[PDB]
Formats: C-alpha cells, structure tokens, sequence
C-alpha cells in the first residue's frame, strides 16, 4: 500500500496523499476503415416463396445504412 | 503537481482513478501555486488566499 | 402487443445570434474565471 | 471575476484555434513544430501561439 | 473563414469569436407508438419436438416487455 490519508484538525479537512497521475494534454486520432462481407442473392425458390430472408436482411442494413448517412453533414 | 506549479481539478468528472494511479483532464484545469498546500494546514496562511 | 414511447425535442428561443468562448491563463499571479461560452 | 495568487505560477492552456503559454519564472517553456522543431522559447509573459 | 482567435496580453485570455447560436428555451414532445408484428406459432413438429423455437422467441420478448412494465410506476 502506497495510499495514505492525512487529517487536519486545524481546517477540518483529510487529504489522500500517495497518487501518481497522467493529465492528458491533447490528441492522438486513427482512421479505422471497415469493409462489408456483402452477400449476393441466391437465385431460386425457398420453401416458402413468399419469403425473401436474403433481400430483407439486406434492405434492414441497407437502410440502417442510410439513416446514418443522413446525420453526418 | 504540473512543471512548478499545481493543477487543480475541480469536477469529479474528469479524473479518473485506478488503483494507485490517477488520469485527469487538463482541459478545465485551474493552475495554483504549490503554496496553496499550506491551507490544509492554516486556513489563514498569509502566503495564499485559501 | 405495442409499445408508445415519447420523444422530447428541443426548441430555441433565440437563433443567429453571435456568439463566443473564453480561454483564460494566469498573468504575472491573476488568472480569469469567468471561461466559457458567451451568448 | 479573477483568481489571484502571491506567487509565481506557469502553465499552458489549449484554445480553439492555438495555444497560450503562461511563462513565468524559472521555469523553461518552448513551442515546438512537427517539422522544424523547436520555433520559438519564451520570456517572461503571456505569448500566444 | 468566420471563426477567428483575438489575444489580449493585456487579461491573458483568448477569445473566439465568429459562432451563430440557438438557445433551447423549451421543449417539443411526441407520442410515437409502434406495433408488434407478432408471429402465430405454428403447430406441427420438426426435427427435434423438444425445440420449440417459435415459442421461446416469444417468451424471450414477453420476458423482456415485463421487464421494462415494472419500471413504469
């Protein structure tokens, strides 16, 4: 153990001594880019024709896509 | 401690601590003189406005 | 079977205003305290 | 409103658009550039950079 | 370039001026509601009858929307 506690009668306050300490004074940025493993749609018919899981879980992200290119400006 | 003087910190926000080791944000930092750890001791030190 | 949230968007009283920020650093000792944004 | 002081303080304070340098003392400060260095040391003063 | 940096030696501090405003002095609220397109289960067995998928994925969601009806009070 490092960490101590003093205690002033005279002001009525405790200081906590025995910290080393890092202050941060300014920036370090990175570009990290990331690429989509795309899927193509397999042509041909499912059990259930009326069914497409392909195109919609791609238009869910296509369009999640498109609402965050609509924050940036 | 900054280089001389004392750096102050006043929202518990912007520090961090882990362990025995503190991480603070200077960018609302108040600087005082190392003079002001003889308030903790005199409240009416004649060196420092406490 | 249905769920009802409320949103909460802000309004401005005032728009196109001037504005701006005040950094302060001690002068040899007085050091400003009245830093931030002015409206 | 000011914070005053009886004694002599330095540090350095980061703004929009630079720096200011509060260089009192007998304390050693300086700006450097990524390219050339060092470009500048300071006296006595309030400098901006 | 609007923004621009002034220096007075004189206080040391820097001002930065050239920012057009908007001050919040209210609030604008908005009920949206949304509904569940909820699922039938469908009686019959598969591979495995001790797998009851469509009804665990139920209860995952019922549980959930419980969960949060006892936060309202």
């Amino acid at each position: 153990q490092n960490i101590t506690e003093e205690f002033y009668q005279s002001t009525c306050s405790a200081v906590s001594k025995g910290y080393l300490s890092a202050l941060r004074t300014g920036w370090y940025t990175s570009v990290i880019t990331i690429e989509l493993s795309n899927i193509k749609e397999n042509k041909c018919n499912g059990t259930d024709a009326k069914v497409k899981l392909i195109k919609q879980e791609l238009d869910k992200y296509k369009n999640a896509v498109t609402e965050l290119q609509l924050l940036m400006q | 401690d900054n280089a001389g003087s004392v750096s102050f910190f006043p929202q518990a926000e912007t520090c961090k601590v882990q362990s025995n080791r503190v991480f603070c944000d200077t960018m609302n930092s108040l600087t005082l003189p190392s003079e002001v750890n003889l308030c903790n001791v005199d409240i009416f030190n004649p060196k420092y406005d406490c | 079977e249905v769920l009802a949230y409320v949103v909460q968007l802000p309004l401005y009283g005032v728009i196109d205003t001037p504005c701006w920020k005040l950094h302060t650093s001690p002068l040899c000792c007085l050091t400003r305290t009245d830093r931030g944004w002015y409206c | 409103k000011i914070m005053t002081s009886k004694t002599d303080v330095s540090s350095s304070v980061i703004t929009s658009l630079g720096a200011i340098v509060s260089c009192y003392g007998k304390t050693k400060c300086t700006a450097s550039n990524k390219n050339r260095g060092i470009i500048k040391t300071f006296s006595n003063g309030c400098d901006y950079v």
